[PDB]
């Protein structure tokens, strides 16, 4: 279908800091991926992006009725919505899942690769650190970084690149909201 | 218990 | 630190057109345009909250009228075309015979307009998968996950087939068990 396509995408995003202390509304709007005109609560009115969206800015403006809603919008429709989810959103813990496995870096060579696999975890605030007899490995980590699965969980693999030496012990250190104190997992070679 | 929708309004003219 | 987020959109000639609610990148919950139905991303998020589906309808039908003035106004200038990067992933480290999701996430595109097909061994799956809707991103373009649950084994290929009219061809995203 080579046929020119035309899309319209309003943007309604409320903007939270120290739960509902400092609240910020913007009302956005994009044709064709590009952004025409917006209120931000910042500024109390309606603001042309570009020239095409010039004639709403002064006509939205024009109306009190339409400023009125969108400057009463931090409480009536932010701090509302925020009340509405806050148990299943905001409180939302899922506990990550830790295993650690050793894997390779090419089909050709022993076990030169420690993974670290940190998976199904809400929210996605989490740090991943390896030791090696007590101490913290700095070099040779690789990470896919963090990993939004979709369905309301995270996931991460973080590998650090060793040879395993026999007697050696390994711990994926895991901190997350979830838990108190940090998760460890070890690997003995 | 109810999600609050942000009405849509109309662009000039 | 939180963002909620109503993303809509309407989309000509397609007629496409969608309403959804974001919390920090995941969907709370979005509306139906085919039925008149609020789905909700997880079951349990629909026993603690509700919403009038009639609300995103309306909204919609404003969009479109809307997505009309601004097409005309511009002078009949379409979007250009953003490609899709396509990743294959489990949702969990891969166990033999155990279980598993195998996740396609599609990104960084627009308009929001894609054919996606999972393949077993070069063959279509039509059941058993599961899709959302098209996400919001901080640079304007969406993202999109397909899921199909499986058991893995060493017999089973698997590959994701994603058609956009960005793209050349078709982009095709490999998994099998190592
Ligand atoms: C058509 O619309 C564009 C806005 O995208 C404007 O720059 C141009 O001047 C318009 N053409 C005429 C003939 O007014
Ligand atoms: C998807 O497939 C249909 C039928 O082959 C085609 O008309 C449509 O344009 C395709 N969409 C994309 C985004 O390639």
């Amino acid at each position: 279908d080579t046929r020119p396509r035309f899309l319209w995408q309003p943007k309604r995003e409320c903007h939270f800091f120290n739960g509902t202390e400092r609240v910020r509304f913007l009302d956005r709007y994009f044709y064709n991926q590009e952004e025409s005109v917006r209120f931000d609560s910042d500024v109390g009115e309606f603001r042309a992006v570009t020239e095409l969206g010039r004639p709403d800015a002064e006509y939205w403006n024009s109306q009190k009725d339409i400023l009125e809603q969108a400057r009463a919008a931090v409480d009536t429709y932010c701090r509302h919505n925020y009340g509405v989810g806050e148990s299943f959103t905001v409180q939302r813990r899922v506990q990550p899942k830790v295993t650690v496995y050793p894997s390779k870096t090419q089909p050709l060579q022993h076990h030169n690769l420690l993974v670290c696999s940190v998976s199904g975890f809400y929210p996605g605030s989490i740090e991943v650190r390896w030791f090696l007899n007590g101490q913290e490995e700095k070099a040779g980590m690789v990470s896919t970084g963090l990993i939004q699965n979709g369905d309301w969980t995270f996931q991460t693999l973080v590998m650090l690149e060793t040879v395993p030496r026999s007697g050696e012990v390994y711990t994926c250190q895991v901190e997350h909201p979830s838990v108190t104190s940090p998760l460890t997992v070890e690997w003995r070679a | 218990r109810f999600y609050k929708t942000l009405r849509a309004e109309q662009a000039s003219q | 630190e939180h963002v909620i987020i109503q993303a809509e959109f309407y989309l000509n000639p397609d007629q496409s057109g969608e309403f959804m609610f974001d919390f920090d990148g995941d969907e709370i919950f979005h509306v139906d345009m085919a039925k008149k139905e609020t789905v909700w991303r997880l079951e349990e998020f629909g026993r603690f909250a509700s919403f009038e589906a009639q609300g995103a309808l309306a909204n919609i039908a404003v969009d479109k009228a809307n997505l009309e003035i601004m097409t005309k106004r511009s002078n009949y200038t379409p979007i250009t075309n953003v490609p899709p990067e396509v990743t294959v992933l489990t949702n969990s480290p891969v166990e033999l015979r155990e279980p598993n999701v195998l996740i396609c996430f599609i990104d960084k595109f627009t308009p929001p307009v894609v054919n996606v097909t999972w393949l077993r061994n070069g063959k279509p799956v039509t059941t058993g998968v599961s899709e959302t809707v098209f996400l919001p991103r901080e640079d304007h373009l969406f993202r999109k996950f397909h899921y199909l649950p499986f058991l893995p084994s060493t017999e089973d290929v698997y590959d994701c087939r994603v058609e956009h009219w960005g793209l050349d061809e078709p982009l095709l995203k490999h998994w099998e068990f190592d």
